[PDB]
RNA sequence: AGUCUUGGAGGUAGAGCACUGAUUGGACUAGGGGCCCCUACCGGGUUACCGAAUUCAGUCAAACUCCGAAUGCCAAUGACU
RNA sequence: UGGUGGCGAUAGCGAAGAGGUCACACCCGUUCCCAUACCGAACACGGAAGUUAAGCUCUUCAGCGCCGAUGGUAGUCGGGGGUUUCCCCCUGUGAGAGUAGGACGCCGCCAA
């Protein structure tokens, strides 16, 4: 149906192969030829029907020998018209293609908004099939620089092993400093608060509750690190003071800053008085501040700093276990 | 099958060095190999060493 | 296995709707697989006859019969009743192992393997080899070979044209 | 193209084979037996006349099996021959094995004969 | 014993190629000789110089018959001499 | 339809169609019975995934092959004759091949 020609030449086709299969039907049904065959049947050499034949009897026949394997004269011309009819068949084929190509090269903006339509359609909905995979809410999301993480969770975690906390930030305090003994829940809270942001900023869906807000910032960032290996316990201060200074040149009021541990490494009281000399020039700029630290003068620094919040990590003594459980407004005691 | 003056079939994991494994039974209760069917250039269709080698002369007339 | 269901699923159905049979088991199937050494070598030397007996029953466990001379021949120092040659008969799974075992190491495994020869069909449908090297394949331990000659192959299928068990071969993977 | 004749012609060959030497008079009838791929039949016949004077198959409707090419049916079935036999009393029966070795049902149809009463 | 009657065994004259042999002409013919070209007796171009085999037609056979008489022999039932 | 016998291939070879839901065979494997100078190829062991291609049945034709007249002819028992390495006449008998024609089968038993 694609041309008359190409119909035209499938019929030749057809009919060509059809009368090679009759003609060496008749030689192989005629009982005076049949004594000079090794067979009564057809067989192929070379892309070509041929009848096989015996060996001595090679002067009797008019054909052409592939191997005794024989082409009979009669068929040669045959199998010529069909070798053709391929060459008018791959000539017709090369003539659609250059066709369709055109009907191709017609339709070139309905193709490319189309699929940009899809396109965009697979991101929305593939966005939406993860939002929904993880069971999660839309952030009520602010130009305010505003959290309330309502029953916020560790999205790295199994929702069974995490542990739901209530994180506001950025209404009636721009700092939060999680002060108490190194307690693994402290780190967690700043890398919950920090992942939480990202995932909102980026319009996907977040592990916390419905009516949970989060904020539109201009920048991130963080001084979050392993004290890797203690051959260097001096590069795990100087590299986190490295960051810092980077983070102190550019942090402004449209800032999240996330800070773990702040002037670790070295002599605690000063460790503890690089850390409020830092947060007191952070907090200058309005930015929003996590921080967490272990040094007790930081736990009278909320108290003492307007738009400052104190906070701590409960801790069970009966069992020896951390309940990972944020308490706002509550600073750390010491237990050890 | 004849008792005993058969030796016993015995299904073989064929081995090959490029790693292809073949099984098949056989007196051998493994059979390590070199060059199995896909590792035979002529079972890879056109090859490439062969199908790069098998230019014709030019008369070197590069020079 | 690893052949009978690549057969049945592959071959038949495909060869089947290609040729346009008017029943199921018209399609061509290989009967057997026929193995022969051929040689009245044995002449010189009596012990020859046990060579390429205990080759080929590692080759196959099919125990090889000691074919003896039909007739008597003066210029080849023949008696009748005399032995010459070894053949061997697979039928069932032992067949498909063999081209199993064939097709993955014996072909690829020679060193000029290139476009078997298309001539060695029958005419009538069956295909027919002389391997000349005596150790093509894993299971005839090398370091045992002394003498070098190879074996006959022959494979007959139920095909009645030579065309379609080119076809079956082809399809099967025979490296035409 | 491998062609084999068929199992029957080999039958064929072998039952003349038989009867070459064998055949049913009065007083001394031949027992026929015609192995099929699903059932068997057994005939005593009479090569002077022509004539049959009892048979038998696994199609019968009196004792009946469902196994249809077991021992146990190839008994059955002998079993039922000797009762016709008896019924119609020819008193003595000669076995005409068609060409199948006395191995197997053949033997088992015999044997059934003979315990019945049936004195080849 | 003779025949009127029937049924037999049989391979002789006759005829014949359906076996085994001899053989004539025609069509075809693998293959072998001769001019030879180069030329590893490898490749060809030809021959009415011969020709296995097949085919068509046509001949002959005490020790050749796909066939087969007339006569002669055996005996029997019914019959006369 | 299957099994089983007689009748001289007028039955047989060759070419084309239709039949398996039953029945008969193809077919599936070898644990059991049995086996193959090698083998489930054959013979056995149990069954029914599918197949009417083949085997087997019903049809068609005169192509190989077979049967096959009448008449005449050759030959010939007996009698007779002649130029007698042979021939002729009479009573009787009577070939082969060739044809005309027939034929792609007839009947007996048993089960369904």
């Amino acid at each position: 149906h694609a041309s008359e020609t190409l119909r035209g030449i499938r019929t030749q086709l057809r009919t060509l192969e059809s009368r090679v299969r009759d003609r060496l039907e008749s030689m192989l049904r005629s009982s005076s030829a049949s004594k000079m065959l090794s067979d009564t049947i057809v067989t192929i050499r070379n892309d070509r029907f041929v009848i096989p034949v015996k060996q001595e009897y090679r002067s009797s026949y008019g054909g052409i020998v592939h191997d005794l394997f024989i082409e009979p004269q009669a068929i040669v011309d045959m199998n010529n018209s069909l070798q053709q009819a391929k060459v008018k068949e791959k000539q017709e084929i090369e003539r659609i293609l250059r066709v369709l190509t055109e009907k191709t090269a017609e339709y070139t903006e309905e193709l490319f908004l189309d699929l940009q339509v899809l396109q965009t359609l697979d991101f929305i909905f593939a966005k939406a099939r993860y939002a929904k995979a993880v069971k999660a809410t839309k952030p009520i999301m602010n130009d305010t620089g505003f959290i309330r993480l309502k029953k916020a969770r560790h999205p790295l975690l199994p929702p069974d092993q995490v542990v739901a906390n209530d994180i506001e930030l950025g209404r009636d305090f721009s700092t939060i400093v999680i002060t108490g003994p190194n307690t693994g829940g402290k780190t967690v809270t700043l890398k919950t608060l920090g992942l939480l942001t990202l995932m909102a900023q980026s319009g996907l869906h977040i592990p916390a509750d419905e009516g949970s807000e989060a904020a539109v910032f201009e920048h991130v960032f963080a001084d979050i690190g392993d004290e890797q290996s203690i051959e260097q316990s001096l590069s795990t201060f100087s590299s986190h003071m490295v960051n810092i200074v980077g983070i102190l040149e550019q942090v402004n009021e449209n800032s999240l800053v996330l800070f773990d541990e702040l002037g670790a490494g070295t002599d605690p009281q000063e460790g503890a008085a690089l850390a409020m000399s830092i947060l007191d020039d952070v907090h200058r700029t309005n930015a929003r501040v996590l921080a967490t630290t272990h040094y007790p003068e930081l736990k009278a620094y909320g108290y003492n700093r307007e738009g400052v919040m104190n906070a701590s990590v409960e801790f069970d003594i009966e069992t020896l276990s951390p309940t990972y459980k944020l308490l706002i407004g509550v600073p750390g005691r010491s237990n050890a | 099958m004849k008792a005993g003056i058969h030796p016993n079939f015995k299904k073989a994991t064929v081995k090959c060095a490029c790693g292809n494994e073949f099984e098949t039974g056989s007196v051998k209760e493994e059979v390590r190999v070199e060059i199995c069917s896909e590792c035979h250039p002529f079972y890879t269709g056109r090859q490439k060493f062969a199908s790069a080698d098998g230019r014709v002369d030019r008369f070197n007339k590069k020079y | 296995n690893r052949l009978k269901e690549k057969y049945n699923k592959e071959i038949a159905p495909a060869l089947m709707t290609k040729f346009n049979y008017d029943s199921v088991m018209q399609v061509p199937k290989i009967e057997k697989i026929v193995i022969n050494m051929g040689v009245g070598d044995a002449v010189q030397n009596a012990k020859a006859i046990d060579s390429a007996v205990e080759e080929l029953t590692f080759i196959a466990g099919q125990k090889p019969v000691v074919t003896r001379a039909k007739k008597s021949i003066a210029g080849f120092r023949l008696r009748e009743g005399m032995p010459i040659g070894a053949k061997v008969t697979l039928r069932g799974e032992r067949m498909y192992d063999f081209l199993d075992k064939l097709i993955s190491v014996s072909l690829p495994r020679v060193r000029d393997f290139r476009g078997v020869s298309k001539k060695s069909f029958d005419g009538r449908g069956n295909y027919t080899l002389g391997i000349k090297e005596q150790l093509i394949f894993p299971e005839i331990d090398y370091d045992k070979v002394t003498k070098v000659r190879g074996m006959d192959i022959v494979i007959v299928t139920t095909a009645n044209t030579d065309e379609e068990a080119r076809e079956l071969l082809t399809q099967v993977g025979m490296p035409f | 193209m491998i062609t084999k004749t068929s199992k029957n012609a080999a039958r064929l060959k072998r039952h003349a084979r038989v009867r070459a030497k064998l055949s049913g008079t009065a007083e001394r009838p031949r027992l026929n037996v015609f192995r099929s791929n699903k059932h068997i039949y057994a005939q005593i016949i009479d090569d002077v006349n022509g004539v049959t004077l009892a048979s038998a198959s696994t199609l019968d409707k009196d004792l009946n099996v469902e196994s249809t090419g077991d021992t146990s049916a190839a008994t059955k079935v002998g079993e039922l021959v000797a009762k016709r036999a008896a019924e119609k009393g020819i008193s003595d029966v000669v076995f005409d094995r068609g060409g199948y070795l006395y191995h197997g049902r053949v033997k088992a149809l015999a044997d059934a004969a003979r315990e019945a009463g049936l004195k080849f």
